[PDB]
């Protein structure tokens, strides 16, 4: 009759960096770095942003005839250019 | 099957557990109390690293003309200073916390080993590989009492002494 | 081993009301709790794990909180499907006993 | 959080997609990998 | 999402072997524990016993420790309950469920998410 | 009682101490050496966190008009950056130090317990509540020698052995 | 503010029991140890013993340990010293005082901030 | 038993002068001493605890310094009230031995 | 000599070593496994503090005219805050790291002590200063095997037992 | 920098004491270890053993441990090797060399920089 | 015992050409290796200690890299004074076996 002391291991090959060590293989880890992007401009604070197509700030506010249709927006979070 | 030899893969119920061998049965088990303390602790630590951070509505991108070169240089300098301080602080912090996590886990293993050794001081022969081989023969209630922490010396003292005398 | 109690035993409320159900434990169970709702004659489903988090696939109207010997579950808007009974479970030790159960009914 | 390359979630405290951010955004870093261990050492039996 | 199907005899005499077989589709016996839950008519739930992995970890209720034995076989992909010396108090709706929920790589103990639809069984003459 | 059971409130002399039970008298005591060493350390640790902070005459509030909107945005951004880095680093620093100080206190308690066990050796039986019970009859001189660390083992080994034979 | 008052016989022949009572006004026997200090004429200060909490802690000077006994008597708010086999070399001026310096929740040992007026005790035939 | 030596035995100073009084320890005590002054026929009061901190109710002319075996107390400006005997005490172990004393005279 | 009483000038080869005392010769020796691991590792800590530090081409010197005072104050606030955060963070980081490094060393000493004690569980007594006097007689081969870690208990168990019987 | 000069007979018949010395100039036997390296012709270099500190610090080659003997004398500032039962296989070019490379205050084991000019000895009848 | 192998046994290359010489050890020696070149009839000299650091008094054309079982030494620009045999050494265990050696010839 034997009693053994052990710890859990699995198939996960996540690598964590430890001061005094490198590339330590561990059973689980969490990522604090978000390197992913949606890749699409989206509402900020739930406000659709102003869209400038082939136009600048000066052409939008001075009333360029090619930029006339973009003035009708009332509110915006930011401006794309 | 010891902790110095390696880590078990069959059990997934807890991080920390015991393996029992008996005539009646043989299987793994897990220490819910020790694991529950540790899971809570790690959860609190991760939450504190992510939560204590509170962002505000800031605008990073700035535009300056050719005349305002000093302003552009100042903005570049302050942005570079912020990102350098954040990189250094984050990297050193995460390295130190990883080392604390591994050290705390090792300390939990050693604490569990010393607890079961203090409970089985001389009733069971110590292999040295992380295995406590009982001199005295006892069934599953004996081993779960070892898990319970209610193991008693005088109940199996004479049989254990006789088994020492045999070996 | 860890005795489980529930309060109130029976409660009645209308649609859209706010109901708090307080299951209570004999000894501290830290933050570990499971909340199950059981439709009559159907399989119970998970609602709250760890007393503070939401399992995916459950509507976000349900909310749970508490620590120590006392815990609460708060529902913001109570619809028709939420009128089934509820259960409280501890998960720290064997035996993993369950709550007696609290029944919800219209008015 | 919003960057010119794309939208970034605001749950995690650090990001490295783009230095220029608008709104409530995680702090920009140059680190390639930022992972914290929540388990033990993984060794085969 | 795993699908759970359980098969039961539906009727049992006093004092013999009572065996039910629960089958799972879309899942395997890997990194998830499996347990049995029964409720008496009009009473609360209670936990009989749980198996985890493939026969590695066996947990039993202290009151029913001698009575229930859990057996698994991954090749046929079912887990079954074996009960001896059945009594009238054992009349219950047997549920088999998966310990599917996990935090930080551990499977939380006895927190169940997806169950079976239930197999009724009564002990009578 | 015991340290695993709780902490005594009777002893005000020092953070760590002894409770001796004897026929002639029983009372609380304190190990001044260990408590004193600890105080100087935390005094340095608390002093270091407070003192290292250095300051120079500084004006934080700055005023700009409508024509300087970019500047006021820059000033707001840089002030938000300083206060954010300051609060985050400080909150993490207090949390890490608080864990260390509490662990240092316990590590000290564990180090103290072993010193008594080593000096006593097998002459006593460990009740497991953190209390050592003497097989041999021990007067006030041998308790204070246990405090002194000058307890001598072969003097009372025969009486302890005879009491082991009786029990 | 704590004020210490001490009463004594003022004369005791050699080998006669010596009893001293010191009462405290404005303070209690809680979370503050209490010590005894004596000095012979033209010499330095000596420390006899200390009673802390409410009789919880009793520390005596090792040299005088055999002849000194210290009682707390919290109920009457007076701590007392009992002496036996007093000789002519034990003539001194007896001081009762309180150890109150506290840093970080713990009291500083034997560093006395508030002192009594003092009582003279001489040994003669 | 630790040994306390106080030097000089006596010294004479006038009003407004600066004097440094020293107590010496045979065994090294880190930063833990007590300094008391005693009027003739009166109880001693507490001046400096921990050899670097000032007791409340004591004027700021009193300063303590030193580490290891040698410690000093420095008077910024002598005043008539400070002419009485001074005593140095160690506080690390029993028996807590007390200093021999040094008298200051008016010159 | 005991490690508590003093250090050893003689072991120039490695930080950790076993002083060897035998009849045919008396001298010093070094335990290389532990020392090599520590030296390579301490290098990582020193490298981490100096390598993570990244620098870029910056010009902190800015020149402002008398009518641009508001901007100048901003530059003084920015670089004063930068140097203050850098000083406090660095001074605290160096202090915390130094304490851990000394402790890491103490933990290694205690681990080697427990390792040689688990190797030599009861064949030699413990004086408490950090040395093991053999009951049995061990030559250079078996004592080197103790250094090797391949020492075998049952060969010298009978001699140790009879030496216990003699004393 | 230290210059190492070694003196050897250069010729030896089989089976007696073979002794060679090595003198050091510009250095002392303080905190720097010392070693002997031998190289048979047509074969590689071989480490026979080393001496470090003022004295002791002895660990030798386990293959050749019994026959060799190393010692130092601080007054003459020399270190010598003692070899017995010499065979024809021991014919080698003997190098006396010092490792002075240290990182973090500790000498690097068995990594040697400053070497002697060479001491060749032939084993023949 | 640590087994030592160097490949190739013999290599020849012209001057001014980059060349990588590889020494390999069966056991794990971590990062502690060493490199010696030996002129014919002269004592060897140290090139690289710790497999990544350059010895003072040695030119910078020599560079060492690798970890674990395999290790490489690389010459940036080969000159006439580098025509020598090369040795590889383990420093973690006794005997500290040296390498077989690799020859270098004019080509
Ligand atoms: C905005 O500019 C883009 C880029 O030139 C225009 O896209 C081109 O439009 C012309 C006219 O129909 C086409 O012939 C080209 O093939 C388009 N090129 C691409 C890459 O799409 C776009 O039409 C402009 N939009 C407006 C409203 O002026
Ligand atoms: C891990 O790999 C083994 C290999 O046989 C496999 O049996 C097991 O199911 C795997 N576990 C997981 C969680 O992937
Ligand atoms: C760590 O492992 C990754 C993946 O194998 C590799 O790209 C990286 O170079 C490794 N780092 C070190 C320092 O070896
Ligand atoms: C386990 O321990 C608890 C508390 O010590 C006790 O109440 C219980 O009876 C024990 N169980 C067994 C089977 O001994
Ligand atoms: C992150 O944001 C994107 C925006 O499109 C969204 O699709 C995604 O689900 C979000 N992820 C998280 C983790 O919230
Ligand atoms: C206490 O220990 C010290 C130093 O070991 C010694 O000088 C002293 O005599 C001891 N006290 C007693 C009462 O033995
Ligand atoms: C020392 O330990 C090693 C471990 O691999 C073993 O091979 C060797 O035989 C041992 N040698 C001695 C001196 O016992
Ligand atoms: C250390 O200093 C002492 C005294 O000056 C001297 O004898 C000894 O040789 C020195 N040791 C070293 C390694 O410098």
């Amino acid at each position: 009759d034997t009693i053994c002391i052990g710890y859990h291991a699995n198939n996960s090959t996540d690598t964590v960096d430890t001061v005094c060590e490198k590339n330590v293989t561990v059973t689980h880890s969490v990522n604090l770095l978000e390197d992913s992007h949606n890749g699409k401009l989206c509402l900020l604070k739930g406000i659709a942003p102003l869209q400038l197509g082939n136009c600048s700030v000066a052409g939008w506010i001075l009333g360029n005839p090619e930029c006339e249709l973009l003035i009708s927006r009332e509110s915006w979070s930011y401006i794309v250019e | 099957a010891g902790f110095i030899e390696g880590g078990w893969t069959g059990m997934v119920d807890g991080w920390y557990g015991y393996h029992h061998q008996n005539e009646q049965g043989s299987g793994y088990a897990a220490d819910q109390k020790s694991t529950q303390n540790a899971i809570n602790c790690i959860t609190n630590k991760v939450n504190s690293v992510i939560e204590k951070m509170n962002t505000q509505f800031t605008a990073v991108g700035k535009e300056f003309n050719k005349l305002e070169r000093r302003m552009e240089n100042l903005n570049k300098k302050v942005d570079d200073g912020f990102i350098d301080i954040w990189t250094y602080n984050a990297e050193l912090l995460v390295l130190l916390e990883n080392e604390r996590t591994l050290d705390f886990h090792d300390s939990n293993v050693k604490n569990l080993y010393e607890k079961v050794k203090s409970q089985l001081k001389n009733n069971a022969k110590e292999i040295g590989n992380g295995c406590f081989e009982f001199y005295h023969k006892c069934n599953d209630e004996c081993m779960e009492s070892v898990k319970n922490g209610t193991y008693d010396y005088p109940k199996y003292s004479e049989e254990s002494k006789l088994n020492r005398e045999k070996i | 081993d860890i005795q489980m109690t529930q309060s109130p035993s029976s409660l009645s409320a209308s649609v859209g009301d706010t109901v708090t159900i307080t299951c209570r434990a004999s000894q501290s169970i830290s933050s570990w709790l499971a909340w199950y709702q059981q439709k009559p004659g159907k399989a119970p489903n998970l609602l709250i794990y760890r007393a503070s988090t939401l399992q995916s696939g459950v509507p976000s109207r349900f909310s749970g909180s508490g620590s120590g010997t006392d815990f609460t579950l708060t529902i913001s808007s109570l619809q028709s499907e939420d009128f089934a009974t509820y259960f409280c479970q501890q998960s720290t030790s064997s035996p993993f006993t369950f709550g007696p159960g609290t029944k919800l009914d219209i008015k | 959080c919003q960057t010119p390359q794309g939208a970034i979630n605001s749950s995690l405290p650090f990001q490295n997609v783009h230095p220029v951010t608008i709104g409530e955004c995680p702090k920009y870093v140059r680190s390639a990998k930022l992972r914290m261990v929540t388990g033990l050492r993984n060794i085969p039996s | 999402q795993v699908q759970l199907q359980e098969s039961g005899p539906g009727l049992v005499k006093p004092s013999e072997i009572l065996s039910l077989t629960c089958a799972v589709s879309g899942g395997s016996f890997s990194s998830y524990c499996w347990g049995w839950i029964r409720q008496p008519p009009g009473k609360g739930l209670e936990w009989i016993g749980s198996i985890c992995g493939s026969g590695g970890s066996n947990y039993l209720n202290p009151s029913l420790k001698s009575r229930v034995t859990l057996s698994v076989d991954t090749s046929k992909n079912q887990f079954s309950l074996i009960l001896n010396s059945v009594t009238a108090a054992d009349t219950a709706v047997y549920y088999c469920a998966r310990e599917g929920i996990t935090i930080f790589g551990v499977v939380i103990p006895r927190v169940l998410d997806s169950w079976g639809q239930g197999a009724v069984v009564t002990v009578s003459s």
